[PDB]
RNA sequence: UAGCCUUUAUAAAUAAUAAUUAUUAUAUAAUAUAUUAUAUAAAGAAUGGUACAGCAAUUAAUAUAUAUUAGGGAACUAGUUUUUUAAUAAUAUUAAAUCUCGAAAUAUUUAAUUAUAUAUAAUAAAGAGUCAGAUUAUGUGCGAUAAGGUAAAUAAUCUAAAGGGAAACAGCCCAGAUUAAGAUAUAAAGUUCCUAAUAAAUAAUAAGUGAAAUAAAUAUUAAAAU
RNA sequence: UAAUAUUUAAAAUCAAAUAUAUAUAUAUUUGUUAAUAGAUAAUAUACGGAUCUUAAUAAUAAGAAUUAUUUA
RNA sequence: GAAAGAAUUAAAUUAAUAUAAUGGUAUAACUGUGCGAUAAUUGUAACACAAACGAGUGAAACAAGUACGUAAGUAUGGCAUAAUGAACAAAUAACACUGAUUGUAAAGGUUAUUGAUAACGAAUAAAAGUUACGCUAGGGAAGGGUAAUAUAGCGAAAGAGUAGAUAUUGUAAGCUAUGUUUGCCACCUUCGACUCAACAUUUCCUCUUGGUUGUAAAAGCUAAGAAGGGUU
RNA sequence: GCCCGGGAGUCCGGGCACCA
């Protein structure tokens, strides 16, 4: 091999959405080989450590006193609230599923159980 | 050492490994009533070399150690590799005992009122032998072996004897205090000058 | 003893840069740490290359030679390997051979200084003078009490600088991280993370 | 190869064509820092000539504005030197010097401080 | 095929573009050592590792009547001293495409607000052309810090842009021609004549240096400063 | 004040100016050489060309068309 | 005041990671061990990243069963990023889907799997040369630039020169000029002889001159002015 | 992949399909 030539192309990893920016659920937020994030409040992370959303909210980076040396993305659940949530307040859980008004479908969803 | 902070790119550095070695070092505390050098532990290592060809002789040299002692050894594995000599990873080779108690007291009166007086032209330890934090060794020859009571008193079951180290771990801040330490109960030194 | 052949285990092909012009006011390498009299660049940065730089050395080393106690140290070293194409090449076919070394030299910098108790200032600025001749920029004497080259036409005073203590700056205006850090040391944190 | 006949120094007509250039420059800035003040005045509670009067005018917020007034970081035109005015900073040049008027749009572009020593 | 362009239109449509607020600290005032309001300073929400800066770790370089480890040579009666040889340690100094512990600006970028609505985005139904670009400036790779060279990156112009300037001029500097008209502002450029338009001030130059394309080391002569 | 050996600097220092409490202090900003030689090829001198450097005695009168810093 | 325990702090890091390099990793992904060989299972996969399409990547959740775990939970192979190949035509199984007059079948389809096109979006199951006897359509899909080399000149001076760097010489390194050589670039598509020469000066001769322990003279050497005439 | 030649196993050489 007199010339070289050869390379890969650019992984296009990164922050794939910033703080401030709303997700939903699944969204990915950021791609990268290791992990330079960690996964933090309602925050997955896959198998190539890539963190994605757990549930619908709002993005944030932030440093926990918990896990020094360690930068956190997260989601926010509602905008206005800081995301390092204080440690002993309670946490602030989704829930996020509608009653079935319309009554044959609950009548239905009575009627069905586990196999 | 810390980082002199004149300029900002010590901020997050870490420090600077020690001005002697890279290893650091223990404080040496003066000896008071609390902290008197006393016998922690001894351990024998027999690297039964000729193993590398035949794996039973690290067998019979395990069994050796077994019967000096009275508490199981257990079994020393090559840990590199090298073609100079015939020396490959994974092979058992020799056997290793960690003496503590009552057990490494009895070894070592064992040790002091018959072997080493027995051993024939034996001038005592070698007072440059200090490992420096208060730890002592020494070795012993393949025939010395055969003065010990559990071998002595069958020599037809013991054709071939193994040599092996010893190294004596001592509560002792540094080495001149433990060695002696080691002389109150009954240990030559006089194999030099320190 | 191979300061203008340093010995690189994987002897590596090297882009060619570029000489640093050093804006941020460097003064690095630009003062004489040992010696009494110093050769400095005058001029705009230079690479400077490793035939060169061993005539320029020989060609002072002869003032020196003579002197009871007379030593030259060469404070730039030849970093830099060059691959260069044949002449009768044309372009394209990859990068050429190694031809040499040689060393990227900002504005301000000290080539050389001398020291000797017998020497005679006079001397040590002629064989300096003689030794430029040889190297591809302009170049000026220094002393020990002469003021450091900062830019080309601009000087300044090692002396007169703010000797500050870092730690003591990032306490008073810390960062993100560090104030993290600092939480985290705080009792309860402490206490309750639980690893 | 292709002749572009541009010199390297500047005439003196150039030089005070520049200089007018900066000087409006600064006039805008410092028009739009007064503007500003006048607005807190009248937030404030206070009339447009009285905030024209006004001994203690506010100083502008905005990150940008405030480092434009800076003369630090951003000269007017009789605090600026002769060497800034008609030179750039050009890390390939020799005496690492450029006439101002061999930048590109210099007619538009901005451009006073130089590095401090270059 | 996507990208860039066009036509027609759609709307529980402002999503588009631009900036601002967002942070930290200080001072003052008011309430409960905290919170709010006002002022001021700070390259000021979050993302980042280039310049610069640095030599920490990694990779490299230098210097020791310094310390240790052995060797060579040497003196007196194996011990010893000195002269060192190499290595390691110590202290000082240095640099790098594939080192960054410090670290810009520009940048990516978020919600709300304000400004742009004769405006932008999105979507739907239809159409295309284009896929050998060029130069300038900036930061690069290749070349020899050669090329009106070559390869990509960013911005502009040219391509497809007439007008004024750059003597003449694709790509430079200004400025975008619907049609006139020619009074008033002017842009870049200029103002002795050619050639539209000029008067001053302070210095320096005596070479025609120079007057729109700056030729180097160095030498001589003078001038200032210490 | 003569001779003497470097340097061609506003970093330091001094002077001046602006912003902050203000007759001071703090912070920022600006102010530090010139000639000559070196110098050079082929149709023709080649700033585009003419040409431009000033002077008493005298002009209701010219005084750089160069370089640097400016004004109207 | 001692012993033991729980630890905590510092250092953590280039050790180790199935495998290159990078990023990560002690809160361990790294190592040891118990159980387990089960998530190296089965239907729907929203939504993102990426992206021309074909493809690729992460993945919440719903349902079926399994493993470990006191529980919380965790597992849809491997710490992450490589480890790959379209359709067509064949082949093997399952499906109960059509069955060309009806019934069977054949054949096709659905689901699952198999072998390659490395010129790796693969023209065919199957393919090398030569033409200076050639032909058609087209494209250009010495000069100009550069000065590495060459020639020429300067600055400094190691060294020659019976002595002494600078009469004369002048290593390697420095700074330039020329576009007379060998190249490079791709804006652009014949060497000699004869005849006649024109122009230049970096002058071979002739004219003037400076230096020359190396100008006694004569011959020279070297340098300055000089292109009028001449130069087989 | 299947079949040979030199009970099982290894080590070698022939064919026979596959060759989209
Ligand atoms: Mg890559
Ligand atoms: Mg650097
Ligand atoms: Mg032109
Ligand atoms: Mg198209
Ligand atoms: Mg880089
Ligand atoms: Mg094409
Ligand atoms: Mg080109
Ligand atoms: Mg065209
Ligand atoms: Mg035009
Ligand atoms: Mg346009
Ligand atoms: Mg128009
Ligand atoms: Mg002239
Ligand atoms: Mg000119
Ligand atoms: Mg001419
Ligand atoms: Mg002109
Ligand atoms: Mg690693
Ligand atoms: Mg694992
Ligand atoms: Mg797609
Ligand atoms: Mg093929
Ligand atoms: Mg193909
Ligand atoms: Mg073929
Ligand atoms: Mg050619
Ligand atoms: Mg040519
Ligand atoms: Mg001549």
């Amino acid at each position: 091999s007199r010339t070289s030539m050869k390379d890969s192309a650019g992984r296009r990893l990164g922050p794939k959405k910033y703080e401030g920016q709303d997700v939903s659920t699944g969204e990915i937020i950021m791609r990268q080989r290791g992990t330079k994030f960690y996964p933090g409040e309602n925050v997955g992370i896959g198998k190539d450590h890539s963190i994605f959303a757990l549930e619908p909210g709002v993005v944030r980076y932030y440093l926990d006193p918990f896990h020094p040396k360690r930068k956190f993305i997260g989601v926010a659940l509602r905008r206005d609230l800081k995301l390092p949530s204080p440690h002993f307040e309670p946490t602030v859980r989704r829930f996020g599923r509608f009653e079935l008004t319309n009554k044959r479908a609950a009548y239905k969803e009575e009627n069905s159980i586990s196999r | 050492r810390a980082w002199s902070g004149d300029s900002p790119y010590h901020l997050n550095r870490p420090p600077k490994n020690p001005r002697g070695s890279k290893a650091q070092l223990p404080d040496i505390h003066p000896i008071k009533w609390s902290n008197i050098p006393g016998l922690e532990s001894v351990v024998i290592n027999c690297f039964v070399r000729e193993a590398r060809e035949n794996q039973l002789l690290a067998i019979t040299a395990a069994l050796q150690l077994q019967q000096i002692t009275g508490c199981k050894p257990h079994p020393i594995f090559s840990k590199n590799d090298v073609p100079t000599w015939k020396l490959r990873k994974g092979h058992q080779m020799g056997a290793k005992v960690e003496l503590k108690g009552k057990e490494m007291s009895q070894f070592l009166s064992t040790l002091t009122e018959i072997v080493l007086p027995r051993i024939r032209e034996y001038k005592g330890i070698s007072n440059q032998s200090g490992n420096r934090f208060g730890g002592i060794s020494f070795g012993l020859t393949a025939e010395d072996i055969k003065f010990f009571p559990e071998i002595d008193a069958n020599q037809d079951s013991w054709p071939k004897t193994f040599g092996m180290h010893i190294n004596i771990n001592t509560s002792a801040q540094l080495d001149y205090q433990a060695r002696t330490l080691l002389s109150g109960f009954q240990f030559p030194f006089f194999g030099e000058e320190k | 003893k191979h300061e203008y052949a340093p010995r690189f285990k994987i002897v590596q092909k090297k882009q060619k840069g570029r000489v640093p012009v050093r804006t941020g006011g460097s003064i690095k390498g630009s003062t004489l740490q040992f010696g009494k009299y110093g050769l400095r660049l005058k001029s705009e940065g230079i690479r400077i290359s490793a035939q060169q730089l061993k005539e320029a050395d020989n060609a002072i080393m002869r003032y020196v030679r003579p002197l009871n106690n007379g030593h030259l140290w060469r404070r730039l070293c030849t970093n830099v390997a060059v691959c260069i194409k044949g002449n009768e090449t044309r372009m394209g076919k990859g990068k050429g051979g190694f031809d040499h070394w040689m060393v990227r030299v900002p504005t301000g910098k000290i080539l050389f200084e001398i020291n000797g108790d017998d020497l005679h200032e006079k001397v040590a600025r002629e064989a300096f003078r003689k030794a430029g001749t040889k190297l591809p920029g302009v170049y000026e004497f220094v002393s020990l009490d002469s003021l450091v080259r900062v830019g080309l036409h601009s000087f300044k005073n090692p002396k007169d600088d703010p000797v500050k203590n870092f730690y003591d700056e990032n306490a008073k205006k810390p960062s993100k991280k560090y104030l993290n850090i600092l939480k985290s040391q705080e009792p309860q944190y402490k206490l309750f993370r639980g690893r | 190869g292709l002749l572009w006949k541009i010199p390297w120094r500047m005439s003196t007509h150039q030089k005070t064509r520049q200089r007018e250039r900066l000087r409006n420059v600064d006039q805008v800035i410092k028009q739009l820092t007064l503007g500003l003040h006048v607005q807190r005045c009248q937030d404030k509670g206070l009339t447009y000539q009285e905030a024209m009067e006004s001994k203690k005018k506010y100083k502008p917020r905005s990150k940008s504005l405030r480092l434009l007034n800076k003369p630090s970081v951003f000269p007017k035109e009789n605090q600026m030197s002769s060497k800034d005015k008609y030179w750039t900073f050009d890390k390939k040049a020799v005496g690492y010097r450029k006439g101002i008027h061999k930048v590109p749009k210099w007619t538009k572009i901005s451009i006073r401080k130089a590095p401090k020593f270059f």
